[PDB]
């Protein structure tokens, strides 16, 4: 309703994003730890994270107002 | 106006995917019909 009728319909794809679903929270902390481990493989440094450290980051660094 | 959007989001979506992996070879008549779920399905001819 902000633009005109000859502009809001000419777009061939209107992608509407959704909120942070609880089932996709685990997939967020997985790709973040891979980038840190990838940058350390050059210096022969392997960093592994278990399931105990992932539980604290999945209940503190996530807000419904902001996000990431 | 919404008629031009459903074609590019159902009819021109599955048919354009088969033209990259090897579903519809350049020279084969494609068939467009419905399935058992009420959706425009594209019956492929050749495999990958």
């Amino acid at each position: 309703r902000h633009f005109a009728n000859e502009f809001i319909n000419r777009i061939d794809e209107l992608i509407v994003f959704n909120r942070l679903t609880p089932s996709n929270i685990r997939k967020i902390v997985d790709v973040r730890l891979k980038e840190v481990q990838e940058r350390l493989d050059e210096k022969q440094i392997t960093l592994d994270v278990d399931d105990k450290a992932k539980d604290l980051l999945a209940q503190q660094g996530f807000d419904p107002v902001y996000g990431a | 106006r919404p008629l031009n959007r459903l074609i590019q989001h159902a009819l021109l979506t599955q048919l354009s995917r088969l033209l990259l992996d090897g579903g519809v070879r350049p020279g084969e008549i494609a068939k467009v019909t419905v399935d058992q779920e009420g959706e425009i399905i594209v019956i492929r001819n050749h495999g990958i």
